[PDB]
């Protein structure tokens, strides 16, 4: 509530891009989960090179950050998954080449300070991400559903 | 189930005086309810098993109320288990008044449990002029002979009850809160039994032509008629005995007798 | 009676979210109890009379639970009174989603009350393999034709329910706590009706020789078979529609179909 | 009478460990004495009536000794009273090991009391080679069939005893002083029953010509023969189970078997 | 860590039973989950009337407590479930009669103060509890596995 206004102020001073702000916003300090509507806006605006390359790079870095920042890891995987389904053609083409790199994100163990396995939530969400990318045919089917579905409405 | 059992524990406790009547309701309401009808009677098995005759004395005054008011299913509950209160045979207590009274009082209630074995249907609470709800005045001739003979065994036990006590009751042998508490249900039942039998006769003589079994009536009436004299003396002596003069403690028996014998023999 | 009514007032109140399930128990327990069974239904008459469709919306989700679990006597309660929820005909509300849904939803429940008029006996909760407690698979041939035809009218109403809403459900026309609360009992019943009919057929083909009424079976099965395709599309579309993926919200229908048609026609 | 009762009170007290064997003598001597033979058994009625299963557990180990040694009149004492230890039906205790064991153990001893109802004469202590003092090997053919069939019911109860405990005994479910105390008399009797039956057969085959009832022998032997395999496994498992390796805790069963079957069928 | 020692001190002063202490211990203030070994000890010592009736009564009351106490609700359901499988015969017999009462614990909605649905974890765990109790035959099969399994070892 209060920490959100401070976080946003720091972003404006540094002058981050529109994508980096939304990513940082998703990785919020509060306990409340990220909204699904926010994932749609990111998916639609994930075509450009200047935006897409930054999105993939930031979310990958969000997985580590530090020991305390555990919320920043779980929120990153949620955004990445949706960018594959309703994202764009450029998203899939890049992920296909970088599939060899993304594949190794399953055994992510971590311990902050006290002694609570925060990577349990991370491991589960990441497991689903690797399962979808492992099947090439499944990815192709998802593309057709999102492309035709978008054309059906407009 | 759990909350209802707590009401029994508080009400049926060792507090000398009689329990709160309002508290008894919540316990004795859960019987028409077809939810379980078990948890109430579960606690009424391990407690009579105890040797003490203080808590047990007050325990047997609630059952006497529920048996004269509740559904006949409540009577059916303690039939599948043959054992009831037979463990109280051969016991020893402080005063002579205690054991001498308990030994017979414990068997009087056993007969009430045995009452359901034969008649089954509810008897003590089916009005005086009714056919549908009553299952005595319009029963099968085989059942009619059985339901009356069963009531006789219960009615004669009242004389047997006062036999071991002698004279009638004796306030000297009944001068505690627990003892006087169990006297009221015994009397209320005694007058009840006397009422529901003679009330049947009022409907029996009316319905003679619309029946089939004249032979199995005169022996039932004749045996019951002789009990009147025994019952008259029971309360006549009780009236002389110093006790609380309540309507439920000393009802008036002589009401139906001269206009019952003459009208019944005409049919024969 | 008074204390039980207070539980209804607290539970069924205007608090947006669904009520406490534990509180509902104490209200919906008092039905097998043969003490009165009236005070509970008294408050469920003056409240539907109101014009507002906010408290009324949450009022009709409790009745949907008690009708699928409680004794069939509860269904018999609101039969002697012909009027139920007909006053909601011709109404006007804020959003278009409200009135468009209410006008048909109110009549869907009326059919459920009319279900007891013909079949009477409890249907939605008599196991899948049982003869004694079930009164459907071993009913009279006259009753058997009636109990199935009644279920058809209720089952077909599900298609009629989605007709006025179009497509299937539409989350846009169902995006409040009160609306999503009433969706679960509708689905649980829908799968229940589908289950208890096809379960009867599993026992029907087994008991063909020990029966008398082969002519009044094929028309019942044939009409019910065509409803499968209508029901498959109902949930297939619902699965696509964004909603809570609970077992009670989207059960799996295709289980009994190819090994039912062939085995039934042999008898004919 | 009074002084003898005091010995019972001190010996049969709550002291965890087993009582003094010397003290038991003075109590169990007063039985052949034809002075009264009542005061001893009077105290063994009000104490089992209690609900606690701690003092009762040690109470039932003395009776098991007196029944295997004393005069058969001692067995006849608790026959005129039909009730013995039936009040322990439906009980609840601390650990699961307690109630699970008590419910069956209490009925095992009831059978021992029922043993006198049929056979009457003393069985467990009449030597192996004797005619005058023994009333089994030289009984009436009618009594001979009855006395063996009664022993079968007692012998089969040993298998039933271990059934509710499963496996055999389990030290984990028998790790107290009171529990291990009652194990020895059960085993001593088990081997005793096995001994006195097979000992009869040793005299039975010898006395075939001087008898009248060959038909009522083969069924008795055949049924008893099959019990050997059940009894062998009983102690074979017990040997594996960690327990005190005393002669009275694990006797050796296989001694008479191959030279018993063949010699008996020749007569038939 | 520190609040645990204080909680235990309050229990000793009041003088609660052995069962009530273990139940309160399961419903700890810390974020760490309850151990599975602790559930075994409760299951073995759930035969006696004086213990069993208290266990069922306390755990049922733990489901409400207050708005803030959300951890006390989730831990209660974990204990109840294990008391059915490896508990005792008396546990099942009582649950059979009280099945009519236990059944209505599925739609348990709750909101503490800020605005976080704490009943989401409660609803999931309770759903599994009702599913197991709904099948009478399944309960009978579980009994045989625990009884025979215990006899196999000792």
């Amino acid at each position: 509530m209060s920490k959100q206004f401070v976080r946003s102020a720091k972003n404006l001073v540094k002058g981050y891009s529109s994508t980096q702000v939304l990513v940082r916003n998703a990785t919020s300090n509060d306990n409340h989960q990220v909204s699904k509507d926010s994932l749609i806006e990111l998916a639609e605006k994930s075509y450009d090179s200047a935006d897409f390359f930054e999105i993939m790079d930031m979310l990958d870095k969000r997985l580590n950050d530090k020991g305390k920042y555990w919320r920043h890891i779980a929120k990153a995987l949620t955004v990445i998954d949706y960018l594959i389904r309703f994202g764009s053609e450029n998203c899939v083409l890049w992920c296909r080449e970088n599939l060899y790199i993304i594949k190794t994100l399953k055994e992510f163990r971590h311990e902050d300070d006290e002694g609570i396995d925060q990577g349990q939530i991370v491991r589960v969400k990441a497991k689903e991400l690797t399962a979808l990318l492992s099947d090439d045919e499944r990815l192709n089917e998802e593309r057709n559903m999102n492309i035709k579905g978008r054309n059906r409405k407009g | 189930d759990s909350d209802l059992q707590k009401a029994l524990k508080k009400a049926c406790s060792v507090e000398e005086t009689a329990p709160k009547r309002k508290h008894v309701r919540a316990c004795i309401v859960y019987t028409w309810d077809h939810q379980s009808s078990k948890a109430v009677f579960t606690t009424l098995k391990t407690l009579p098993l105890a040797n003490d005759e203080v808590q047990l004395f007050k325990m047997l005054i609630v059952l006497h109320k529920i048996i004269q008011e509740g559904h006949p299913s409540a009577l059916a509950e303690a039939i599948r288990d043959r054992d009831w209160i037979r463990s109280l045979g051969r016991v020893h207590s402080g005063g002579s008044s205690y054991s001498k009274l308990i030994r017979e009082y414990v068997r009087y209630l056993v007969l009430k449990l045995d009452f359901h074995a034969h008649h089954r249907g509810f008897n003590n609470g089916t009005f005086e002029y009714e056919e549908y709800v009553s299952l005595v005045s319009v029963s099968d001739p085989d059942e009619g002979y059985e339901t009356i003979l069963d009531l006789m065994s219960l009615q004669d036990s009242l004389d047997e009850f006062s036999q071991i006590i002698f004279a009638s009751i004796q306030s000297e042998r009944r001068n505690t809160e627990c003892k006087i508490s169990a006297l009221i249900p015994l009397i209320a039942e005694s007058y009840g039994i006397y009422k529901f039998i003679t009330s049947m006769l009022r409907a029996m003589h009316r319905q003679l032509n619309d029946a089939e079994g004249d032979a199995a009536l005169q022996p039932l009436k004749e045996r019951y008629e002789l009990q009147h004299a025994r019952l008259f003396e029971f309360y006549a002596d009780c009236s002389s005995v110093k006790y609380l003069t309540t309507l439920v403690t000393i009802p008036k028996l002589p009401v139906d007798a001269p206009d019952v014998f003459l009208i019944n023999d005409v049919d024969e």
